[PDB]
């Protein structure tokens, strides 16, 4: 006495119709094949004929895999799945092996079967409608038609596992001590107690199941640990990706680096301090996959670092919601941080990196803050927890930063780990003028057309300033005006520009930029002492402005 | 108890398809008590599950009340309302009450529970598809549909609309005096009694709405009465440096793209060559006079600045250390139809993003009040950091739109 599988009302899209594919003429054989297979099938309950009045057919072809003796059918949906209505594929995201907890015993079962206990929409079969063609075009082909979800049809997958979920959901409600993951034709169970109770409930589940007549291979799941999945390696209380190592070659194409960084990326998950920078600084605005572009000593280097790493496996564990969990940023270098999460010293649930947004400017506050964003979310994803994290960053800098910043900004609980490069601030602008100091009234103006123009400044103290300028811009200009008066000046200097632009790049505090400019404009700052920005409105004739020496 | 029979005939606007927006990570916690919630809300036919024929989904997540630490489920109908909003007639939202921005107080009330028994049109409720998430993704997300009216859809104060102008008039016939809005979830009460007296006529509000069908002991305190266009000002010192003056110079130039007859000639006249900016400047004759004349120019309010009922409102915020924050409300750049200051309510709170939110929260509630509609804010902020922290310390049950501003404003120190 079954208990029938409640089905999926299933309608196509909006004023779309069904298939008139045209059925292609086929190879006697093969013709004979299906039917053999067709014939099986609606024995089995899978099809069954129809009419002449359904007009929905469906090409159907024939395969066989390599070197068989078996015929496979095939049957074209691509027409039927673009006219099919939408469904929601919880599949918008895979688990990570960071977030399993250990499992003492893990069973799998085939479900290959109760599969085809999951009946098609009734009102909607006759779109699923195909025709074998018959020998020698003297008869009407056999139409056949689907009452169970097709192999290959849109919403198969999304009803099946929906079905499947809505008939385990009562007994994982009451079973609470063990997992049950849907991944295909398998039913992965695992669970956490006396291998004896394991395999028990493990019946008190196959019994389940036949309340709806679904019949399964008898745990016999001629699997067993270890698993292969979606690249990683799973065993009761350990994971990894699976090996995929760096190849050995001198012919490196645009593909060939671009197969390397994905793998590195990939591993990164794990592999404590996987790079990838000078080898993405190989491909930018590229397509041919073709033109092989040198390696560069500067990735050269560092291909062979991920070499050596990638040499003795490193495994990472699983997530025991019992103890603290921890994370740690380090400062590589060139918008480069790596991390490790982890709730044990050196046992490492995961592992990664983070890439500097390819901003003109930013300073390695910002970007320390951007990774422990980053991490944070995909924690939150994981272990559904924010972790505490180990930052190289003082408190005080920190403070210093985030009280003195324009934006907002916030960071989850943390604490300073002395594990050197530190991240600093190079240097901060005086908030009120400095007494005493020289007043250097800067400016610059370039020519639109001709592409020159002038740098310079004027003091107090009557020291000046006018420098020639060729192949520049009107910016460029107002932000060498400020190189100079950083250049000829003391330990502490107040400085005025009227430029909107130059104050801006420099009230962000970049410590680094694109600009070789900006750069020594930096590096001048984090010499001085003191410094003092002062901004004035352009053109108003203002006491310091006579700099109509850079418009000549 | 209470409840209508009927379902209004609602749809979506033409060649709009649904809201089929993703959910976003929630945390352990949150979840578990989403998943509670759920349940009642199912074992009282709020919300049923649903299938995968429903490829529709909004975004759900958990906050906690004002001052109750008691978990509430809120949902994002943002990309909903917009495209559900299809229209509203003669339930329209509310003649905006042009007097409710004028009384000495006003209460926030929450009448979310009323729209919980009111049935919704069966074939829209595929509409209002959302999930519960599963912790890294192991089981599959709790979907779920709506029966009843959804809080926060911007449809339900209009379906409601009906039924509440009634549980009111015995009220209101009582107290014409009185003025009350209604915006989602929400009851603005404001009157001119004392802040005793106050609390009188509302408590009279909420023993009226227990017997006619309805936490609906919440409610907050405005006063619209302190809400104007900050004046804008110039120092008064005795002494004047050449930075004091450079500075002075540079506000009014700022000033004078929105007041008109602002001078600065004669004040910059004195500023002529190369001096140090440490140095004390006096004030001339010419000066004296036209910072004077200045100031004359800005003690009255700007003029042409009308609202247009159509058109969006901008909001920009700016943080100005110490915990203090300042904004202007706006639909055209240097036409400023309000502008205020939040202050620090908690001391030596270290935190940005808490602050950047109540202030975000505070100014909508606001905009509500004078026009009846959200702005659009400017966030100084970090869109990354921004998404992952603001649920965390919202507590609306309504969101505003907004994008980010990533580049200073070199007017931070002017609205200083
Ligand atoms: C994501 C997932 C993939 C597979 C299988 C995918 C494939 N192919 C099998 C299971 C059971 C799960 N889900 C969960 C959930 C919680 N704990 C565990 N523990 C656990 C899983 C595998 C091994 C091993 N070896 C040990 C412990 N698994």
């Amino acid at each position: 006495p079954i208990s029938p599988i409640e089905t999926v009302p299933v309608k196509l899209k909006p004023g779309m119709d069904g298939p008139k594919v045209k059925q292609w003429p086929l190879t006697e054989e093969k013709i004979k094949a299906l039917v053999e297979i067709c014939t099986e099938m609606e024995k089995e309950g899978k099809i069954s004929k129809i009419g002449p009045e359904n007009p929905y057919n469906t090409p159907v072809f024939a395969i066989k895999k390599k070197d068989s003796t078996k015929w496979r059918k095939l049957v074209d949906f691509r027409e039927l799945n673009k006219r099919t209505q939408d469904f929601w594929e919880v599949q918008l995201g895979i688990p990570h092996p960071a977030g399993i907890k250990k499992n003492k015993s893990v069973t799998v079962l085939d479900v290959g079967d109760a599969y085809f206990s999951v009946p098609l929409d009734e009102d909607f079969r006759k779109y699923t409608a195909f025709t074998i063609p018959s020998i020698n075009n003297e008869t009407p082909g056999i139409r056949y038609q689907y009452n169970v979800l097709p192999q290959g049809w849109k919403g198969s997958p999304a009803i099946f596992q929906s079905s499947m979920t809505k008939i385990l959901e009562p007994f994982a409600a009451q079973n609470p001590d063990i997992v049950i993951y849907q991944y295909m034709d398998d039913l992965y169970v695992g669970s956490d107690l006396e291998i004896g109770q394991h395999r028990t409930k493990i019946e008190e589940l196959r019994q389940h199941l036949l309340r709806w007549g679904l019949t399964t291979p008898d745990k016999k799941h001629q699997k067993e640990p270890p698993f292969l999945w979606m690249g990683y390696e799973l065993h009761p209380d350990k994971w990894t990706v699976q090996p995929i190592v760096l190849p050995e070659k001198d012919s490196w194409t645009v593909n060939d680096i671009q197969k390397l960084v994905g793998k590195l990326n990939w591993a990164s998950q794990i592999y404590p301090g996987i790079k990838v920078r000078q080898l993405s600084k190989l491909l930018r605005g590229t397509k041919a996959l073709t033109e092989v572009i040198p390696l560069t000593e500067e990735a050269e280097l560092e291909l062979a670092e991920n070499r050596e790493i990638l040499k003795e496996p490193v495994h990472g564990v699983y997530y025991d919601p019992s103890k603290d969990l921890i994370a740690e940023i380090q400062k590589q270098g060139q918008g480069q941080w790596t991390y490790q999460i982890y709730q044990e010293p050196f046992k490492n649930l995961k592992t990664g990196k983070y890439a500097r947004m390819r901003g003109a400017h930013t300073n390695d506050v910002k970007q320390l803050t951007e990774a422990v964003q980053k991490i944070t979310t995909e924690s939150i994803v994981i272990w559904g927890k924010t972790p505490k994290f180990k930052l190289p960053i003082q408190k005080e800098t920190w403070e210093t930063w985030w009280t003195e910043y324009w934006q907002a900004t916030w960071i989850p609980e943390w604490e300073f780990v002395n594990t050197p490069p530190l991240v600093k601030l190079w240097y901060q602008l005086e908030k009120e003028p400095i007494v005493g100091a020289e007043t250097f009234y800067v400016d610059g103006a370039a020519n639109r057309e001709t592409k020159l123009g002038k740098a310079g400044y004027v003091t107090n103290k009557g020291r000046q300033k006018v420098v020639p300028l060729t192949n520049t811009t009107n910016q460029k200009t107002e932000l060498q005006a400020i190189y100079l008066a950083l250049q000829d000046s003391g330990l502490e200097v107040n400085i005025v520009t009227d430029s909107q632009y130059a104050l801006g790049i420099i009230q962000a505090q970049p410590d680094k930029s694109e600009s070789e400019l900006v750069n020594q404009i930096i590096e001048q700052l984090i010499k001085k002492e003191k410094v003092y920005l002062a901004w004035v409105p352009a053109h108003k004739g203002i006491g310091g402005n006579e700099q109509v020496d850079k418009l000549v | 108890p209470i409840s209508p029979i009927e379902t209004v005939p609602v749809k979506l606007k033409p060649g709009m398809d649904g809201p089929k927006v993703k959910q976003w990570p929630l945390t352990e916690e949150k979840i578990k008590a989403l998943v509670e919630i759920c349940t009642e809300m199912e074992k009282e036919g709020k919300i049923s599950k649903i299938g995968p024929e429903n490829p529709y989904n909004t975004p759900v997540f958990a906050i906690k009340k004002k001052d109750s630490t008691k978990w509430r489920k809120l949902v994002d109908f943002r990309e909903l309302n917009k495209r559900t909003q299809d229209f509203w007639e003669v339930q329209l939202g509310i003649p905006h009450p042009a007097g409710l921005k004028k009384k000495k107080s006003v209460t926030v009330l929450d009448v979310g529970d009323a729209y919980f028994s009111v049935p919704l049109d069966e074939d829209f409720r595929k509409y209002t598809a959302f999930t519960i998430p599963s912790i890294n993704n192991e089981t599959p997300g709790i979907r779920y549909q709506y029966n009843v009216l959804p809080q926060g859809w911007k449809g339900s104060p209009a379906i409601f609309q009906s039924s509440m102008t009634k549980i009111l008039e015995p009220f209101k016939k009582q107290n014409p005096d009185i003025v009350i809005y209604q915006y989602m979830d929400d009851l603005y009460v404001g009157s001119d009694l004392e802040i005793g007296q106050h609390r009188t006529k509302i408590e009279e509000l909420r023993q009226h709405l227990l017997r006619w069908g309805l936490f609906l002991w919440m409610g907050y305190e405005l006063h619209p009465d302190k809400w104007t266009v900050q004046p804008i000002v110039l120092p008064e010192k005795d002494s004047w440096t050449v930075n004091d003056i450079q500075k002075l110079v540079g506000k009014l130039n700022w000033a004078s793209q929105i007041y008109p007859g602002i001078k600065v000639r004669q004040l910059s006249k004195l500023l002529r060559g190369t001096k140090a900016l440490t140095e004390v400047i006096p004030l001339t004759e010419e000066a004296e006079l036209e910072l004077a004349e200045n100031r004359e120019i800005l003690k009255e309010p700007v003029h042409g600045v009308y609202y247009d009922p159509s058109k969006d409102l901008i909001a920009e915020i700016q943080k100005q250390g110490q915990g203090q924050w300042t904004y202007q409300i706006y639909q055209e750049p240097f036409k400023n139809l309000k502008t205020g200051k939040y202050a620090r309510m908690r001391g030596a709170h270290t935190n940005d993003v808490k602050q950047l939110t109540e202030a975000v929260q505070k100014i909508t509630t606001e905009s509500i009040v004078i026009w009846g509609k959200t702005p659009k804010f400017k966030l100084p902020i970090q869109k990354e950091t921004w998404e992952t922290w603001w649920t965390e310390y919202w507590q609306a049950t309504w969101i505003p739109e907004w994008e980010f501003v990533n580049t200073p404003p070199l007017v931070k120190l002017w609205y200083q």
